[PDB]
């Protein structure tokens, strides 16, 4: 502590800090703190996800746009032709060899 | 921003212009008017101003004590013992399949997958793996002999079969001293009980020859219940022992009512009585204390269940002509495998 | 720190002993590094703010940074004459009081750390747990080679179930409906007017991502919460078994030893809980729960 | 101030190459048994409670009065990877991959797999070092199997070494040249010796006494020893060493035997520096760069980082039971809203009924995997099952796409197929 | 490379070295590159000129001589993808 | 480093070249127009820290005019943002003729091009940065030019690596070779006196001394052969002692 | 570019280094210690910044790499992305 | 530092200085002991590789 | 042939999918369930790259009058025009190609594979028959996998931190945004490895990042991360007059008592700092002019 | 920065380095594993600071060693390892030099 004070610039002797005035108030207004809980320092809204905005700490090696557009699209086409082949609006679990 | 992007563009351009052209000329490197160390005033990306760096974070929701109790509840739930990890059943003990090329010859779970194909599927379209094609008699070679193939095979089989978790006595099975399964006492107990259920045993002794489709199109009226769903849960409960579903359990409550009473006759005031009650949709037999069906076991391995079950052979697990089936079975005797 | 080391060690052991999945240690440490940078980003601005302590009646005014760096000491000149020792102990008590205050805020923000990191590890345990294939047994059940025997003590537990037996209900659904209620609202009479009210502009700002201009930090669009359905996603053991079985055996071996030790943790936390509320005894008396096996 | 330049040291031996370690020995290079918890300690459970000794006082652990939850510092796990390396790594892992066998490792990397009868039993699948054999000097001693019968037993000395660290010497007696050579080579691979070459020489004068030959290994700027002894030290890899024997080559006894024996005896008597240190219980200056992560984590655990949550132990004890396990007829529908219709197609562990939901095509594919199980007489019939019917047609058992039959080798009528499989789809 | 090492030693040398490069040293190095016909080097050097500290201060300038001579190098000298003013046909290349 | 109106304000810590005595300046101005730092004379003694290398306080100390001031140096400035120290010879003007006290406790201290030529702050000077406005006038500076106009008058056409001839600037490193992550640490032998003198390479099989040994290791491949054929590169094993062998590899 | 359809009958060997040595029955010098004893002057790898006017090191490494890629046929049909 | 309380950073703590960048491949520079023909390496031409 | 079999990719066609194939590979990729066969996992990009590998494998050399794409003359003539065309960055990318592909094989080369090597360009070794004979004998002496150089680089120690997931700079645009606020100690948590190797990864990471932003790297980052090691090399040189880097064989042989570090440890436990950046800045090592010169001696500027 | 340490391959001349006079050809000195040698001025092009010095405070061990002894007493062909020298032909055939 003695050296924390030294590197803290010695004790600044200011006369009458906690000494109160006749009317009950203190002379030499005290030192006032400005501390609270920081309300915008969640690290996750910071080191977010790179391409999407799901700001957290989980890795998800995504899929390129295009290679997901075409991919999922033709999956939908292949499912609509396998499972619902005769186009009656009904999903036939038993399509033909050809479907 | 525009400032960031533009400082970055000038940085990249004066670092190498010929990449920012369409016909990139030869990019050999030449001198820097700064001095042999111009990287000191070129290097790194552009950097932002610090006050904005550190302040410009928009206020973030105070995920509150509510959500905290939620999540702490989530973990203090999952932290519970999932059933078998302590003692892994032969299916998880033998599901191993190494992508290495020495592994596949000695088909790892050969004899176990054979036992499962013998018991739980029809002899008409099924597989069976052979210790003939399997290297070492199909079994592992003893210790001293093979210069280490069998060594490392036993060792991978060990480390994939080791059980982890706390057991019913309070120790990992390899704690220094607290032994489990001493002299196979756990399989002793599990034989001397068997995983046998009152409710499905009664459903059996009631139907006792009926084709399940017959019984189901009986108990499902025209509009009362769907034969699809009732058959589904019927089967998944009959073999592969589960707690019977809600609908199927109520159908049982009505259909077995005679055998249910015959089970419910001689109770005194205090004993358990098989009460097919589904007050809450919790099918866990420890939630019912095993009364909604006559189950000791709060969750049975489907497959050791089905192994005992198919060894109970009152079901027609042989589609053959009957007198031939019984003649062959008697003559080829009790050692028919 | 070891709170989150314990937490993620138990979650590792979970996502393996509850599903044949392994978490990539790349991820295991991206988690802890995100908590550590949580704490660095708190400590940063905590070092731009002050706590003021004061010794007897406020004669010594110690100005400090909440981390405990003594910056200034305004003294009353009735203290310069105490001694060298009692000066020391009085400025030390004023420091100590300020430290108490700063650490009060420090612990008031470490709960915010707990809570952001918890919102973080939400979709992971919600992944392993809020799927049709998530089930435990009662901790008393004598788990046998083929299943789980029964308990004998404290009959009839209350098996919960966190999942709708109905069709699937997932948070992405809930959030899309959240924005739809929000939409219908900002269409509705009280909607469009509250939106022109401060209560609406305030919400728009503090919660409207899609309105961040080109350049602003933060979520620059709206995000559905995360989805990691374990029992329906082989996480790493696929990659490990493909590349090399050695890494596979050891990665699963660690995840299993980790869950084993979190089990030992629950066991000793329970052990004290019982020796506290009179259930257990301070030296073994009940051997037949170990010697009959 | 040390006018010994480090840049002009070591005596050149022509082409003889000697290994040098960049930083630390290849043994102590890898640390899987400690990063991956593959050890008797992690197995044997005892002591895993200490990592949670902090829950002695429940109120204290929730309160987090002292950060010192850790068995060894601030955390239970602080610098598990560096700080523990501070100890003289006397017993290092070494080579521990079971990727390909000991045999195939020894074979790819060593000229010993070619020579099996030479390595005795213990070292067989072990070595990965290309050993150069140097036959010091053959001799001939008469062997008297009887008074009337005498043989010429040639007696070899040879040293099988590789300057990569490992070198043994064997002398043998056997009736023939090549048989005595083989016998001595196996005795050498029995007398194999290694050396902590981290110090690249002795760091203190080793004054040993072999079987009559007073040896002194000492530190020199460079290998300064006999031609033979120097090639032995180069067979060990000693860059800065020097052995002197008998004080001078007129001092008896001298012999190729005694020379090889003496130098190898001295290299055996040598103690490593890490072993010297640990023997004195002291931390070697060399390895103190491992505590620097822990010293820095000390210095950087000030304030917020040492701050531990209030009331949050991390040990979220067991309380209740959860069962999301739905009936299979239900999970068959559960995700149909959320993912593809009929999520659960074919997971045996998931769907307690393994076959349900599948289209007959994928079931046919399971069956294509399945093979033809033999037919006992009762099962064998003069009826032609759809198996051989579709054989005669030749078309396929996969052709009947629209036909709800899936397994033609079932001896059941078309609706019996469709009813045994009506429950499912 | 010799002229490059000269340029750097002119920056660095404490006795005979000049703190800011002279348009004399710059044009002289340009004409060295123009001499030995270094296409990529001359390009990068004109660019690092465009980016220097002396250029920005306006103390050192790219002379009209520099521009025209450097352009003439980028003409005469051969491009990796393009025919430069300075490719002389082969009547026989019709072979290929 | 910040701008409030474009003009940059850096935070630095001026230090005696031995970093013994130091004096911080919260937000000082960065004018890329005065080629020297002008600090008040009062610090000529605060930062005079007489070390040994500099017997007296400073090295250079010359009565200059701008005579108003004492040009003194070298003083080790250190700007908050930058990691490289910036060594200067600041003008030390007195506070009399030049009362640098602008407001209550402020100072009107400005960081000079003498420094910006050593900071990463220099990159703010080539057109595109935050100081290309404040740059003084000259023919190589068009003041209010569009930055893109300057880049394209220099030869900007497309993005970075837009046209597919120029490679991608992020396949520039498809692999970082960190030895203990990939296949272990090399086996490092030497042929010479030292690791730094001798060379990586053993003498190939073609040596005069090795050919008998190679002939034997060929024909009698299963017995152990004396010779120098081992100290060669060619070895009996499938594994040849060619340098950068990774001796701890999992699969060799 | 700069094409002329020349031919070539004798390429070198593959410079794999491990081409057999021309075998000899006896040695012209029957002294083996001369290979073990041969010292030389030191090979100081760097003198000051190792700068040299021709790029004597990078140039030679590039000219060895060039022909070795040639002989290895650019070395990629073996494996590049089998992983 | 003057007081003796600074957290000392000495060179006992200095880890290994790793070869951060692989230097360059060291192709076998030919010597007078790499001559495919025992003729150029006579006793009368070659007294050693360099 | 090169344009055809490399750069004219569209002229390549894949195995055209069936629709049960499409739907099923979707279904067993978008959720990996329990107990999957190993037949659903070979992706179409790995398949394209394996097909190109087979193209380059079956390219053959000889007079083009036959079915050959080209002769040795044609191919090495193209190689020569190109290798003359290569600039700096071209040569950086080419030498990296060498370093990653070929150079790791030159150390696992074998006198067994001399046949397969010469097969690559279809050369004919002088003793082709004596070779084929012995090489066949040696290749007999070991498993067909034990001798195919096409599979001798297939394992990596420490399989958890692969290199494929470090080519994307970890939290890149957070330390590209204030690399004075982001020492190595903030990210040395990102890797559960030894400390020296973690800093080594970090400097390689900053390099990957600066390269990809196409900005000049700061070649003083290795120095600023290993400052302790930097000054220790400087003083090791100044002490034992060598050049290069000090190896553990040259260290001091002081033996420190068990608790040498208590003085340093209490100074570390108590020393607080006005803010975080004085706590960790790269010049916390440098204490005297000797320290500053041994640091910035390399940096003559 | 490394000094220009003495007794390199390049510093030393022939009769010291090897034990015969060897031409100082500025072209194709294969024995110094050298290909060409442009010889610009020693210290002209390098930067000035690099001129660190000339260290030679050690043994020229190629050329002269401390405590020289015949490595191998037998056979008589061996000296200290500092006597590398090729073979002296019989009567010296002197061609006519064009």
């Amino acid at each position: 502590i003695s050296d924390m004070v030294e590197d803290a610039g010695g004790l600044e002797v200011v006369p009458g800090l906690g000494e109160l005035d006749a009317k009950g108030t203190p002379v030499v207004p005290p030192l006032q703190s400005n501390a609270h809980v920081p309300q915008n320092v969640s690290f996750y809204e910071m080191a977010r996800h790179p391409w999407e905005d799901a700001a957290s700490s989980w890795r998800r090696d995504g899929f390129t746009e295009g290679s997901l557009a075409n991919y999922e699209a033709q999956y939908r086409a292949a499912e609509r032709a396998v499972y619902d082949e005769e186009g009656r609006g009904g999903h036939n679990y038993w399509p033909s060899r050809e479907a | 921003t525009k400032e960031y992007k533009d400082r970055l563009l000038s940085k990249q351009f004066f670092h190498n212009p010929q990449a920012f052209e369409v016909i990139p000329d030869r990019r050999d490197r030449a001198v820097t008017f700064g001095g042999k160390w111009e990287y000191q005033r070129t290097h790194g990306l552009p950097t932002v101003d610090r006050n904005e760096l550190e302040n410009g974070w928009s206020e973030v929701e105070a995920v509150t004590d509510a959500e905290m109790h939620v999540i702490e509840q989530a973990l203090r739930d999952i932290s519970g013992r999932r059933p078998g990890n302590f003692i892994k059943s032969p299916t998880k003990k033998n599901t191993l399949q190494l992508n290495e090329s020495w592994w596949e010859p000695l088909e790892f779970g050969w004899e176990q997958h054979n036992k499962e194909q013998k018991a739980l599927v029809d002899p008409t379209e099924q597989r069976l793996i052979d210790s003939a094609s399997l290297p070492f008699g199909g079994k592992i070679p003893p210790f001293g002999t093979t210069i280490g193939i069998g060594e490392r095979i036993r060792e991978i089989a060990e480390d994939y079969a080791k059980g982890f978790g706390l057991g019913p006595h309070g120790h990992s099975p390899s704690h220094d001293t607290c032994q489990y399964n001493t002299l196979n006492a756990e399989e002793d107990r599990v034989r001397e009980l068997g995983y046998k259920d009152a409710l499905v045993r009664l459903f059996d002794e009631k139907m006792a020859d009926k084709d399940v489709h017959q019984w189901a199109v009986e108990q499902c009226a025209d509009g009362e219940a769907d034969v699809r769903q009732l058959l589904l849960s019927l089967h998944e409960w009959r073999e592969r022992g589960r707690p019977p579903s809600l609908m199927l359990l109520q159908v049982l409550s009505k259909y077995l009512e005679q055998e249910i009473a015959a089970f419910n006759e001689g109770v005194p005031s205090s004993v358990p009585k098989l009460s097919l009650q589904t007050v809450d949709g919790t099918l866990s037999p420890s939630g019912n204390s095993g009364e909604r069906s006559g189950t000791i076991w709060a969750d049975v391995e489907p497959t050791a269940y089905a192994l005992q079950y198919a060894s109970q052979a009152n079901h027609s697990s042989l589609d053959e002509p009957f007198i031939l089936q019984l003649l062959k079975s008697a003559q080829l005797g009790g050692r028919n495998a | 720190m070891e709170v989150y080391r314990r937490i993620t060690e138990r979650v590792r052991g979970a996502l393996w002993a509850h599903h044949g999945r392994l978490m990539s240690e790349r991820q295991f440490h991206r988690i802890l590094a995100y908590v550590y940078n949580n704490k660095y980003e708190h400590q940063i601005r905590f070092d731009r703010m002050e706590v003021v302590g004061r010794a007897w009646e406020g004669r010594v005014e110690v100005v400090t940074t909440p981390a405990g760096y003594l910056k200034r000491v305004r003294v009353n000149p009735c203290l310069e004459e105490l001694s060298s020792y009692r000066q020391q102990q009085l400025i030390l008590a004023a420091y100590a009081d300020a430290c108490a205050q700063g650490r009060r805020l420090m612990e008031k923000a470490e709960i915010n750390i707990y809570k952001q990191f918890l919102k973080d590890l939400k979709p992971i345990v919600m992944g392993i747990r809020d799927n049709p294939e998530f089930y435990t047994v009662p901790e008393d059940s004598v788990e046998t080679v083929g299943g789980t025997l029964h308990m004998g003590q404290g009959p009839t537990p209350t098996t919960y179930r966190t999942i709708p037996a109905a069709k699937a209900h997932i948070p992405v659904d809930e959030i899309r409906a959240r924005q739809e209620w929000e939409k219908k609202w900002l269409n509705s009479p009280q909607g469009q007017s509250w939106a022109l009210t401060l209560r609406g502009k305030r919400y728009f700002a503090l919660h409207g991502p899609q309105y961040r201009p080109r350049g602003a930090p933060g979520a620059k669009k709206v995000t559905m919460p995360l989805d990691l359905p374990a029992p329906y996603t082989s996480m790493d053991e696929r990659r490990l078994l493909k590349k090399n079985w050695m890494a596979y055996l050891d990665n699963k071996h660690v995840a299993e030893v980790m869950w084993t030790r979190a089990k030992i943790a629950d066991r000793e936390k329970l052990q004290r809980r019982l020796q506290e509320t009179g259930q257990a005894w301070h030296r073994p008396i009940n051997k037949e729960a170990v010697s009959r096996w | 101030k040390n006018l010994n330049s480090w840049y002009a040291k070591g005596t050149m031996r022509g082409g003889v190459p000697r290994i040098y370690y960049a930083w630390m020995r290849p043994g102590s290079f890898t640390r899987r048994r400690f990063e991956k918890m593959r050890n008797p300690f992690v197995d044997l459970e005892t002591g895993t409670s200490l990592y949670f000794r902090d829950t002695r006082d429940s109120a204290e652990a929730v309160a987090h009065a002292a950060d010192s939850k850790g068995l060894k510092g601030m955390d239970n796990a602080i610098d598990l990877y560096n700080e523990y390396r501070i100890v003289p790594d006397l017993y290092p892992e070494g080579f521990q991959w079971k990727h390909k066998l000991n045999t195939e490792y020894n074979q790819w990397r060593s000229n010993t797999w070619l020579t099996p009868d030479l390595i005795p039993q213990e070292h067989r699948g072990r070595f990965l070092c290309n050993f150069q054999l140097n036959i010091v000097a053959y001799d001939m001693r008469v062997v008297k199997f009887s008074p009337k019968d005498h043989r010429q037993w040639i007696y070899c000395v040879l040293y099988v070494g590789s300057g990569k660290g490992i070198a043994g010497w064997g002398r043998a007696v056997a009736p023939s040249t090549q048989e005595a050579k083989k016998e001595a080579i196996r005795e050498a691979f029995s007398n194999i010796i290694a050396v902590d070459l981290e110090q690249e020489g002795p760091m203190y004068p080793v004054r040993v006494n072999a079987d009559g030959v007073r040896v002194l290994l000492y530190p020199a700027k460079r290998i300064v020893a006999n031609f033979r002894v120097a090639d032995i030290l180069c067979a060990f890899g000693f860059q800065h060493a020097g052995c002197r024997i008998n004080l001078k080559a007129t001092n008896n006894p001298k012999s190729p035997t005694h020379t090889v024996e003496g130098v190898f005896e001295a290299v055996k008597a040598l103690r490593s520096v890490s072993e010297i240190a640990a023997s004195r219980g002291k931390v070697p200056h060399s390895l103190i760069y491992n505590i620097y992560p822990y010293l820095e984590e000390i210095r950087r655990r000030k304030g917020m980082m040492a701050m531990h949550p209030p009331g949050k132990d991390g040990l979220l004890m067991p309380d209740r039971v959860v069962d999301n396990r739905l009936p299979d007829h239900l999970k068959k529908g559960y995700y149909d809203d959320v993912y593809w219709k009929d999520f659960f197609a074919g997971s045996r562990e998931h769907l307690n009924e393994p076959k349900m939901g599948l289209r007959g095509d994928e079931m046919r594919q399971r069956l294509e995997s399945a093979q033809s199980r033999p037919i006992s007489s009762s099962t064998g019939s003069g009826r032609r099952t759809l198996e051989d019917v579709l054989k005669r047609l030749g078309k396929t058992t996969k052709d009947l796409g629209s036909i709800p039959i899936v397994n033609p080798r079932l001896d059941i009528k078309l609706p019996t197929h469709i009813k045994r499989n009506y429950s499912l789809h | 490379r010799r002229a490059e090492a000269l340029w750097y030693r002119a920056t660095e040398d404490p006795y005979f070295g000049t703190p800011q490069h002279t348009q004399r040293q710059a044009e002289a190095l340009l004409r060295v590159y123009v001499q030995t016909k270094q296409r990529g080097k001359a390009i990068d050097f004109m660019n690092a000129l465009r980016g220097s500290k002396e250029f920005l201060l306006g103390s050192i300038c790219i002379t009209p001589e520099m521009q025209e001579s450097y352009d003439r190098l980028l003409d005469t000298t051969p491009h990796p993808h393009l025919l430069t003013n300075g490719f002389t046909l082969e009547s026989n290349a019709a072979k290929y | 480093f910040r701008m409030k109106g474009g003009e940059m304000f850096v935070e630095y810590k001026i230090m005696s070249r031995d970093h013994r005595r130091s004096i911080r300046v919260e937000d000082a101005i960065v004018d890329p127009s005065v080629a020297r730092t002008v600090v008040p004379l009062s610090w000529l003694e605060q930062l005079r820290s007489p070390s040994l290398r500099l017997h007296t306080g400073y090295h250079m100390e010359e009565a200059v005019y701008v005579p108003n001031a004492i040009l003194a140096g070298p003083v080790v400035l250190s700007i908050t943002g930058q990691s490289v120290p910036v060594v200067l010879n600041p003008y030390f003007v007195p506070d009399d003729t030049w009362g640098i006290r602008r407001n209550r406790d402020e100072w009107d201290l400005r960081l000079g091009m003498d420094a910006i030529e050593q900071c990463t702050l220099f990159s703010e000077l080539r057109p595109g940065g935050l100081l290309y406005n404040k740059l003084p006038s000259s023919q190589n500076v068009t003041r209010h030019e569009p930055v893109r106009a300057t880049l394209q008058r220099y030869g900007m056409k497309c993005g970075l690596a837009e046209s597919p001839l120029v490679p991608r600037p992020w396949t520039r490193m498809r692999y970082m070779f960190i030895d203990e992550l990939q296949r272990g640490p090399k086996l490092t032998e030497f042929v010479g006196h030292n690791p730094r003198n001798g060379t990586q390479w053993r003498f190939s099989q073609h040596s005069k001394y090795f050919r008998i040994g190679v002939w034997r290791e060929t024909i009698r491949r299963n017995d152990m052969n004396e010779g120098l054929h081992g100290h060669s590169s060619w070895q009996k094993s499938p594994q040849q002692a060619v340098p950068e062998v990774r001796l701890m590899a999992p699969y060799p | 570019m700069k094409y002329a359809d020349l031919e070539l009958t004798t390429r070198g060997e593959f410079p794999h280094g491990m081409k057999e040595p021309g075998f000899v029955k006896k040695l012209d010098q029957n002294i083996p210690w001369y290979f073990s004893t041969y010292r030389s002057m030191y090979h100081w790898p760097i003198t000051g910044d190792n700068w040299s006017d021709l790029n004597e090191a990078e140039k030679h490494h590039d000219l060895h790499m060039f022909y070795t890629l040639a002989w290895w046929k650019l070395g990629e049909g073996i494996f590049d992305a089998n992983d | 530092y003057a007081r003796g309380q600074h957290p000392s950073y000495d060179m006992v703590y200095a880890g290994p200085m790793p070869e951060i960048f692989p230097n360059r491949y060291d192709f076998r520079k030919p010597t007078r002991w790499d001559f495919h023909d025992i003729e150029k390496q006579g006793k009368y031409k070659t007294s050693g590789p360099y | 042939w090169y344009l055809q079999n490399i750069l004219s990719v569209e002229l390549l066609k894949l195995p055209s999918r069936t629709n049960a194939e499409k739907v099923a590979i979707y279904r067993n990729q978008k959720h990996s369930l329990s107990s999957k066969k190993k037949g659903e996992a070979a992706q179409d990009d790995e398949i394209l790259a394996n097909i190109i590998k087979e193209r380059w494998r079956t390219l053959e050399f000889g007079d083009r009058d036959a079915g050959y794409p080209c002769t040795f003359s044609d191919y090495i003539q193209f190689l020569n025009e190109w290798f003359k065309s290569l600039d700096e960055e071209g040569m950086q990318r080419l030498r990296e190609h060498f370093d990653r592909r070929i150079r790791p094989l030159l150390a696992v080369m074998s006198p067994v594979d001399i046949l397969w090597l010469e097969a690559l360009t279809q050369n004919s070794p002088h003793n082709k028959e004596q070779l084929q004979r012995r090489i066949a004998f040696q290749t007999s002496l070991g498993t067909p996998e034990f001798f195919d150089m096409s599979k001798r680089l297939r394992y990596e120690i420490n399989e958890d931190y692969k290199v494929r997931d470090e080519l994307g700079p970890e939290l890149f645009a957070l330390w590209s945004k204030a690399p004075e606020r982001w020492p190595p100690e903030r990210l040395s948590k990102m890797y559960g490895l030894d400390f020296t190797l973690v800093r080594k990864i970090l400097v390689w990471h900053h390099f990957k990042a600066c390269y990809d932003a196409c900005v000049e790297p700061d070649w003083t980052l290795p120095k600023r991360l290993f400052a302790l090691e930097w000054i220790r090399d400087v003083r090791a040189r100044k002490h034992g007059l060598f050049y290069g880097k000090m190896r553990f064989a040259e260290q001091k042989i002081t033996f420190y008592s068990d608790r040498f570090l208590f003085r340093d440890l209490v100074n570390r436990r108590e020393a607080s700092y006005a803010n975080v950046w004085e706590m960790d800045d790269p010049y916390r090592f440098l204490q005297t002019e000797q320290d500053y010169e041994d640091y910035w001696g390399d940096n003559y500027d | 920065w490394a000094p220009n340490m003495e007794w390199g391959i390049e510093n030393t001349p022939s009769q010291e380095q090897y034990q015969e006079h060897v031409p100082d050809t500025p072209d194709a000195d294969f024995r110094k594993q050298r290909r060409i040698q442009s010889r610009p001025v020693k210290w002209f092009y390098e930067s000035h600071y690099t001129r660190t010095g000339n260290f030679a405070g050690f043994q020229p061990l190629r050329f002269m060693q401390r405590r020289t002894e015949r490595e191998v007493r037998w056979p008589d062909v061996i000296n200290a390892a500092v006597q590398i020298q090729k073979r002296k032909p019989d009567a010296y055939i002197f061609k006519a030099i064009p």
